[PDB]
């Protein structure tokens, strides 16, 4: 309502694109601790196979 | 003054639509992002050097 | 993304817009002193006819 005392679109949104850097954060930290792309499972299933079976 | 009355009951269902497209647009966002992961799966089994297990 | 989508619908709907009663509460206070002054005005009416005896 733009006046609206109840609620506000742009905290939701701040919050949204906060929460989107900070888990790229995440994923860079992981990779400095490991030292690779593919660490888990989770990083990128076919060539995490690959390289464990080679 | 009955059509200023009126007036205040169009902007609701205007505010409405708004809400439905919003949400449309936020679950069109993860599907475009999905798309993006799918090519890249389908580009990489395309390889012919590829071994039996990896496809 | 979905949740605060709702919320923030939700209050679209039913929010108010405080500046437009700020403006609205001024105008109704000065609005009912006035009926007031002018209640008391009508009030006193019918007070002269003592002097007509």
């Amino acid at each position: 309502a733009l006046n609206s005392i109840n609620t506000n679109a742009g905290a939701m949104i701040a919050l949204q694109n906060l929460n989107g850097t900070n888990s790229e954060l995440t994923t860079v930290q992981q990779r400095i601790n490991t030292g690779k792309k593919i660490a888990s499972a989770k990083d990128n299933g076919a060539i995490w196979a690959t390289a464990k079976n080679q | 003054s009955a059509t200023a009355a009126s007036m205040n009951a169009v902007k609701d269902s205007l505010q409405r639509g708004q809400s439905t497209i919003d949400v449309a647009l936020a679950a069109g966002d993860t599907i475009t992002d999905l798309l993006g992961k799918m090519k890249e799966k389908a580009l990489a089994a395309s390889d012919t050097s590829l071994n039996t297990a990896s496809f | 993304k979905l949740q605060d989508s709702l919320d923030a619908g939700v209050g679209n709907l039913v929010d108010a817009d405080l500046a437009k009663e700020s403006a609205k509460l001024q105008s109704l206070q000065t609005k009912q002193q006035l009926g007031v002054q002018a209640l008391s005005i009508a009030n006193q009416s019918s007070s002269s006819i003592l002097s007509l005896f």
